[PDB]
């Protein structure tokens, strides 16, 4: 058969709505796996400056104390079936995973059951995985790519809930007890704001039975009737250059604001991010890459890695591009790719963008071949996009962007627009920000 | 005939007698310096040598006597299965630029 | 010449009429502005006149 | 959208648009600066100059 | 080769398969310093000519018809059709290297002797594997059924990392355990680490948590199998070894085939074995073969 | 750490329409770009009139004397 | 042509040099000399010289018919 | 403790520039012309110092000037015979010059190239804008003659030819504005050819065979210093025998008359640098593609890096385009001949001649020729 | 493709120079009297350049030939006396840049 046809014959994802609210969703498959996990929406946003630490704390602490199944009887069964958890936390979701046999479903929502209503918080745990959260910040500082995008959030949405990062401060982690923490779980992590993602190997009628046994009542009425609130933030186009001049690598990244989840422009924003592309300095290509970014880097020798990002948050996203480079070739490096994204937002060819749209194809269909990141796609897409688009209407808003769509879109969103730096490094031979905006806006068109 | 013609064009053409073959007096462009760096050692070793010995032959304005000229059958061709590929890999990257 | 006839480049080349097009207008309103032609400048109407 | 924002979307943003603004401004900044220049000069000497004397 | 030794790892598993083989898997993964600008384009075609021929070829293809990809094998893959030069077969050798890195993160691991894939002895050891520890199943966890994680946290404070890891090839293959630790309790790490195999050794088990260890390799296979990536190479590697594709369910059939005698008996082999041992950081407290 | 680095309070440098945290700058992006390119734009039209007018009096005194304008008209030779 | 170290990539080639204080200024310049300016003269002078003799004839043509045409 | 040649800035660009500066060692005498060049500007402009001090620009006493110069001013005579004879000198080594880059497959240095033919046009803008200054009936008519056929234009012509002359005929503020600007523009000759200077030194020098010359180098000093110093002993030799031996012979003897309007030279002619320019102006009937043909004349020249259709850099192994190219200086000097006769029946067929069959050599059969050697030695 | 400002070497003189320098953050307004000078001192010789077009120097017309730049010809009193006024300004700027040289103690250079 062919393409249009074969995501047609992808199966898809039927979303219920139980008796309070919560979100299931399921993709039921050949395989034996199973992969259950509850996406919560909140994250760094939707924190003041208290309690900002209080996401990764909790992902941190979902597992190591329960009400009905206390100390580590969590881990032991969940050894007892076999499985394997996961725990990410992001800036606007955090998620608890499980990935197992199909025959162990009771045992896993269960478990995921316990996890997100009844975990216990005692004050022992909280002080010993208070010095773990410190320890382990102590050690995020190597993590230099999230250093410079901690950098280039708390640069990019300066004074507002964006700001922060997900982990919180030194100086805010040492005074959350557990009050605060309780008071964020009755806050954030309400029902109808959490998805039940499973992907293949279960039935759904069978997860709604389960979810109706084990997740169904948590929490859907707020105390005070406060309810948390959305809000629309700023992005103010700054520089921040962390100068350590003995660090060997340079990191510096460049970021426009973009449109974000729910405008349907993430396609056309991502096929002129696919243009652009990525490079490694372990990639074999060489100089017959087809992105002529990595093509002129490895020509003259400019940078060690860059990798060009849509972040998207509700309605505010990060677009740019995040370069590893050396301390001489910085300057080269901001040029050719300022001359790169608009020789892209000025001369955009068919080929180009047929390119591009068959990388993005490949990318998309590449990350939700497996069952965690297709699971990642299933609560992520449930909690921002409300629907979950399936691959063939991604396909079709693939099909229909061409070279003057994405120019004048690009136009929209690329072109005189200030955009935020962040570098960590020998930052001396970054360009001041009159020539970052010099060097945006073109001398002919 | 034309292979006589030939060797009269070789002899009246000067480098024969001054000690180069045919691939030595090529115009350094950046296909032929694609080429410079993708000949083998040895051959580009005795190339510059031939270069260099042309370079003290026109500095001193006289040439070698007529027993080690380079002759138009002792000539090889060794630059040509290296700049035909080097011409025909940028006439693929041309035509795919124009793609 | 021969590398550079091709769709690709016809098409970067009808990218770059419209503005090299307003490029040109713009070297030829300057060309008129600077060297006050009797001709041209006689029939906007702010410069009616006799300037 | 505000009173400068609709002119910097469609003469502005592009430079070819910018120059040409430029242009058709300098053009018409030549004339009204002239005609304001001659008139608050003769403003502040009307009989003095050869203009309102010519009668003879 | 800078971008794989970055990571600590890579290192000295390839350090440790180079004292634990004598000739054939003691080759490097990575090319080593004294080959780097002595790598010849004549021997790059002798090997290629040498170890890229039809009988030892396994092409796969997910979501590509059969006859199609037999169409394409015999439209292109008529050439090189021979057998192909014949492998050395890989001796145990022992021994350690052991050497200093700059870090106080010491990682050390004791291997010795397992069978070869295919052998119920290599089904035992990847369960014994998986009875002690074979990663993390928890992120950020404390992994409170692996036997090793908790003979070593009963004795120790400090953060370490405490796994067992299995390697299997076609000839031999490798059991042991990989202790990352600090400098200074590194010691009492691997000492309260093998003492925990010689319990295991002498046959100190619970059957539900073999049976746990049963369910952890079932599990970790479903893992291998479940990504597209991860089945295409686990039929190559099949259709390549083998040359026949068992069903995953068939072994499951082996795995819960797989009983705790052979358990113990694959652990009185590692510990009866002769060793090799390749550690990396401060030395100074890092003990040594014979004082195991 | 990373996470201990806050970008510290602009309101006395940035504008009213950016000032607040509430609001997303793309709507008054147009206007600060329209505006501050309006102050480019006015500045440069009266650079042009300076690098126009001055080029001008430099041009015009390369051209013929007044002196020479005089001169250069011929003795009218009259009715006879 | 960038600097004087960094320029080529040459081997196995061995230049003999003498000094200017340990021999003659005049090498040999006559019977060394006025054969290669023969030799150089006669690889040269049938290039160099039809051109110039055409416009010699050129113009002598001009000027005696110049001088017949304006009698 | 240090090298002062490479630590202190202008002894370093000065020492990079002239002492260990890279250069081929196979370079013949016609390599000494750049750098003839250059002292012979020098010298052009160290005698215009001692000219102009007793110089006085205006129609009144420009003549009279020129002669208290010759006869009042002590050693004045030298100074001013030497200026002219070196103006002829100077044109001498910068057709020298420019015949070299023609033949010796220097086309392809082509951002030194195209600021030469910049020079080359400033060069003769003031070679003629200072033939003027004399203001004799010759330097009169043909400023008269040189600017009256920049008139050939229409619609900015008239314009051009008031503007260049400050009236209705060339007159005091003409000879002043020629006496500025023949001040003004051989300075920014010389930062032209400094800087041409550094476009070459970007790449570097070549030699006469076309070869990559990186293998062999020798350094500028003190090898090149001496050919140099071997170069300007000749130079002066041939210079010092103009002024002091033939002064007028090269320069034309009708200049030497007090300036008329009221009468005509019987022919009009400019100088032996523009003889060719005159000549091709002549060769069209039309006026307007006279000074076409002139300024493509001057300009064609800038299009050889355009025109190397061959795989061979030099013209040293081309037999046959070396005949195309004493073909092309035989045409130079069959145009040099016919601007100096004057406009009559059959001196214009010969020029016409002459000049489409140099026109066809600079254009279209060396191209071909350079295609006929690359099919002859078969390299396609 | 490559970046022209750092490979043209007449645009690698003028990035060195006036675009890509290394400048202090920190000078006045006294330092901009450098570029002050050499831009005045360039409309003093195009200045001078235009005045010269009708300048006669002998004993007896110099006067004459400078009244004939003042009046006679075309706006030559804007040249003449922009060229003295210029002479005095040159002669501002330099005294300034001097006493900023003494001002700020860059004898060391
Ligand atoms: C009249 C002033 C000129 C001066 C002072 C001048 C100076 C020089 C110098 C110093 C060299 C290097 C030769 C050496 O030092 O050994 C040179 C070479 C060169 N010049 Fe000129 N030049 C002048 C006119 C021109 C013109 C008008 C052209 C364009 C046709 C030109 C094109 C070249 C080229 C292509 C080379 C490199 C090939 C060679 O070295 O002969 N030059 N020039
Ligand atoms: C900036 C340096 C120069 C100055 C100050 C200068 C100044 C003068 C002056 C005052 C005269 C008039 C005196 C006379 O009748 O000979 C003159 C004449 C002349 N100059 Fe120059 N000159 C300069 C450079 C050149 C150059 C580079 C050339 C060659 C292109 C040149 C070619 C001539 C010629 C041909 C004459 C007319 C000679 C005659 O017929 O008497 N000058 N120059
Ligand atoms: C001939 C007129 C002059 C010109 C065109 C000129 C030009 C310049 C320029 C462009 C700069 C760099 C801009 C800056 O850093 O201020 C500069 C700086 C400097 N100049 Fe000058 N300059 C002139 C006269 C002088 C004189 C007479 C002195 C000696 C007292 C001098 C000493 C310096 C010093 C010491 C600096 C660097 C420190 C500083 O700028 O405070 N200059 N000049
Ligand atoms: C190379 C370019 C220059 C040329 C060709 C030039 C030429 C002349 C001429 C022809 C005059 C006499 C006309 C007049 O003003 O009455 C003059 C006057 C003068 N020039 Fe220059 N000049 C030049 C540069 C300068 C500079 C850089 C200075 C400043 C140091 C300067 C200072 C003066 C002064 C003070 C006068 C007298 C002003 C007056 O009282 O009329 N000139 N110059």
């Amino acid at each position: 058969a062919t393409f249009a046809q074969a995501l047609q014959s992808v199966p898809e994802t039927q979303v219920s709505i139980l008796d309070n609210g919560l979100r299931v969703a399921s993709e039921q498959s050949s395989h034996a796996t199973c992969t259950v996990g509850v996406w919560i929406d909140a994250g760094s946003r939707y924190e003041t400056e208290k309690n900002n630490g209080a996401g990764y704390f909790l992902e941190h602490l979902a597992f190591k104390g329960t009400k009905n199944r206390p100390g580590n009887a969590l881990e032991k069964e969940v050894e007892s079936i076999g499985a394997h958890l996961n725990a990410y936390s992001t800036r606007e979701h955090t998620a608890y995973l499980i990935k197992a046999l199909s025959k162990d479903l009771p045992k896993v929502v269960e478990l995921l059951a316990d996890i997100v209503q009844n975990s216990s918080l005692e004050d022992s745990q909280i002080e010993k995985e208070r010095d773990v959260i410190l320890r382990e910040m102590q050690e995020n500082d190597a993590s230099m790519q999230n250093v410079v995008f901690d950098y280039l959030h708390a640069t990019a949405f300066q004074g507002t809930p964006l700001a922060q990062a997900v982990e919180g401060p030194s100086e805010n982690v040492r005074r959350l007890s557990r009050t605060d923490l309780t008071d964020y779980l009755n806050r954030h992590y309400k029902a109808p704001r959490m998805v039940l993602a499973a992907a293949g190997g279960v039935e759904h009628q069978q997860l709604l039975d389960l979810a109706q046994k084990h997740l169904s009542s948590v929490s859907r009425v707020y105390e005070e009737d406060a309810v948390p609130g959305l809000t629309p933030c700023r992005f103010t186009g700054s520089e921040i250059r962390h100068r350590d001049d003995a660090l060997p690598l340079a990191h510096v990244a460049i970021a426009v604001e973009g449109p974000g989840w729910a405008n349907p422009d993430n396609v056309t924003l991502q096929v002129a991010n696919a243009i652009i592309g990525h490079y490694d300095c372990t990639y074999g290509g060489g100089v017959h890459l087809s992105s002529p970014l990595a093509s002129v880097a490895v020509a003259n020798k400019l940078c060690q890695s860059f990798q060009t990002f849509n972040i998207s948050y509700s309605d505010t996203g990060l677009l740019g591009a995040h370069f590893v480079c050396d301390a001489m070739s910085i300057d080269d490096m901001v040029f050719f790719l300022q001359g790169q994204w608009m020789r892209l937002c000025t001369s955009a060819t068919e080929s180009e963008v047929t390119r591009g749209k068959n990388i993005l194809r490949n990318a998309l269909v590449s990350h939700l071949d497996g069952t965690t990141p297709v699971c990642e796609d299933i609560g992520r897409s449930l909690l921002t996009y409300g629907r979950r688009i399936p691959l063939a209407e991604w396909e079709s808003r693939i099909q229909e962007v061409d070279a003057q769509m994405l120019r004048d879109i690009c136009s929209k969103y690329f072109y005189d627009q200030c955009p935020a730096v962040a570098g960590y490094g020998p930052i001396e031979q970054l360009p001041d920000y009159n020539r970052i905006r010099s060097g945006m806006f073109w001398l002919r068109f | 005939w034309l292979d006589g013609f030939r060797k009269w064009y070789y002899n009246a053409a000067g480098f024969n007698k001054l000690g180069l073959m045919r691939d030595d007096t090529l115009h350094e462009t950046e296909d032929v310096k694609e080429a410079i760096r993708r000949l083998p050692e040895d051959l580009y070793n005795d190339r510059m040598f031939r270069i260099k010995r042309a370079l003290d032959l026109t500095m001193r304005h006289q040439i070698l006597p007529k027993d080690q000229w380079t002759k138009y059958e002792e000539d090889k061709f060794y630059l040509e299965p290296y700049l035909k590929e080097v011409i025909r890999e940028r006439k693929e990257r041309e035509e795919w630029a124009k793609k | 010449l021969s590398r550079f006839l091709g769709p690709r480049y016809r098409e970067l080349a009808r990218n770059w009429i419209p503005t090299a097009g307003m490029w040109g207008t713009v070297g030829a309103v300057g060309l008129v502005w600077a060297t006050d032609w009797r001709l041209i400048l006689d029939w906007v109407p702010y410069i009616n006149g006799k300037f | 959208p505000t009173i400068p924002s609709r002119l910097y979307s469609l003469l502005f943003r592009r430079t070819s648009t910018f120059a040409l603004t430029i242009a058709v401004g300098a053009l018409f900044f030549e004339r009204a600066f002239d005609q304001g220049a001659d008139a608050i000069y003769e403003h502040i000497n009307e009989g003095k100059l050869w203009k309102h004397i010519k009668h003879k | 080769k800078a971008v794989a030794f970055q990571n600590s790892q890579t290192r000295i598993i390839e350090n440790l398969h180079d004292v634990a083989y004598k000739n054939a898997l003691a080759n490097p993964l990575y090319c080593p310093d004294y080959r780097m600008g002595k790598i010849t384009s004549e021997e790059l075609h002798y090997f290629v000519q040498n170890h890229f021929t039809s009988a030892r070829m396994a092409l796969v293809g997910l979501g590509v018809s059969h006859s199609v990809l037999k169409q394409v094998a015999e439209q292109f893959l008529n050439m090189r059709g021979g057998l192909g030069l014949a492998g050395a077969k890989a001796k145990y050798r022992g021994g350690e290297i052991r050497e200093q890195n700059g870090d106080n993160l010491v990682h050390a691991a004791i291997v010795a002797e397992s069978a070869a894939i295919g052998n119920a002895e290599a089904n035992a050891f990847s369960v014994l594997q998986h009875l002690l520890g074979a990663g993390p199943h928890i992120k950020r966890g404390n992994n409170t059924t692996s036997l090793l994680s908790q003979s070593v946290a009963k004795g120790s404070h400090q953060p370490f990392d405490v796994s067992a890891f299995n390697a299997s090839y076609s000839d031999s293959g490798l059991f042991g355990i990989y202790t990352i630790s600090q400098a200074a309790a590194a010691g009492e790490v691997i000492n309260a680490a093998y003492n925990q195999v010689k319990a295991v050794a002498q046959g100190n088990l619970s059957s539900a948590d073999v049976q746990a260890a049963k369910n952890k390799l079932k599990a970790g296979y479903l893992m291998s199998v479940e990504t597209s990536e991860g089945f295409l190479s686990e039929i190559g590697s099949q259709a390549l070894a083998a040359g026949s594709y068992m069903p995953p369910s068939t072994v499951l059939q082996q795995i819960d085939s797989v009983a705790d005698a052979d358990v113990v008996k694959a652990a009185k082999k590692f510990v009866s074995g002769k060793k090799s041992m390749a550690a990396s950081g401060n030395l100074g407290h890092t003990p040594f073969l014979d004082e195991l | 750490s990373h996470t201990d680095v806050k970008v510290p309070d602009f309101s006395d440098y940035r504008r009213a329409e950016v000032l607040d945290s509430t609001k997303s700058s793309k709507e008054s992006s147009e206007a600060r770009k329209g505006f501050s390119y309006l102050v480019t734009a006015t500045t440069t039209v009266g650079v042009a009139y300076a690098a126009k007018n001055v080029v001008s009096q430099f041009v015009s005194s390369m051209s013929a004397s007044a002196d020479v304008l005089a001169m250069s008209k011929i003795e009218i030779k009259l009715s006879d | 042509g960038r600097e004087f170290g960094n320029l080529a990539r040459i081997r196995h080639v061995i230049s003999y040099s003498l000094s200017p204080f340990e021999q003659r200024a005049f090498p040999s310049y006559f019977s060394k000399g006025i054969p290669n300016v023969l030799r150089r003269t006669r690889e040269r002078i049938l290039r160099v010289a039809p051109p110039f003799v055409v416009v010699y004839l050129i113009y002598t043509w001009g000027n005696q018919e110049f001088e017949q045409s304006k009698r | 403790m240090t090298n002062m040649r490479k630590t202190h800035p202008l002894f370093k660009i000065i020492n990079h520039s002239f002492i260990d500066l890279p250069a081929p060692s196979n370079i013949s005498s016609w390599w000494n012309f750049g750098s003839l060049l250059g002292v012979c500007l020098m010298v052009q402009i160290i005698t215009g110092l001692f000219l102009a001090m007793h110089y006085t620009s205006d129609t009144m006493t420009a003549f009279s000037s020129v002669t208290h110069i010759c006869r009042d001013v002590n050693y004045g005579w030298l100074i001013r015979y030497m200026h002219a004879n070196g103006a002829s000198m100077f044109f001498i080594c910068l057709f020298l010059h420019v015949g070299r880059g023609l033949y010796y497959g220097s086309y392809t240095f082509m951002e030194t190239w195209n600021i030469g033919v910049l020079l080359l046009f400033a060069v003769m803008a003031t070679a003629f804008m200072g033939y003027v200054l004399p203001w004799g009936q010759m330097s009169f008519w043909g400023a008269t003659v040189i600017t009256n056929l920049l008139s050939a234009i229409p619609y900015i012509g008239t314009t051009l030819v008031e503007w260049i002359w400050g009236g209705f005929s060339v007159d005091k503020a003409t000879l002043t504005r020629f006496f500025a600007f023949h001040f003004i523009l051989p300075f920014i000759i010389a930062a032209l050819a400094i800087v041409h200077l550094l476009f070459l030194h970007e790449t570097g020098s070549n030699n006469p065979t076309g070869l990559n010359s990186d293998a062999d180098k020798i350094p500028f000093h003190p090898y090149y210093t001496i050919k140099d110093i071997l170069g300007i002993l000749i130079m002066f030799l041939i210079l010092m025998t103009l002024v002091l031996f033939f002064p007028d012979m090269l320069g034309d003897p009708d200049n030497y008359m007090p300036a008329n309007p009221l009468n005509t030279p019987p022919h009009i002619k400019p100088e032996w640098y523009f003889l060719f320019a005159y000549a091709i102006l002549r060769s069209i009937p039309n006026k307007l593609g006279g000074v076409l043909a002139l300024i493509l004349s001057i300009l064609i020249l800038a299009l050889m890096p355009f025109l190397h259709t061959s795989k061979q850099r030099s013209l040293m192994f081309r037999p046959i385009t070396q005949i195309l190219y004493w073909i092309l200086v035989a045409n130079l000097l069959i145009l040099t001949w016919i601007g100096g006769q004057p406009v009559e029946h059959p001196f214009i067929i010969i020029g016409q001649l002459a000049s489409i069959s140099y026109f066809s050599i600079i254009l279209i059969l060396m191209p071909i020729s350079g295609i006929i050697e690359d099919k002859m030695l078969k390299l396609y």
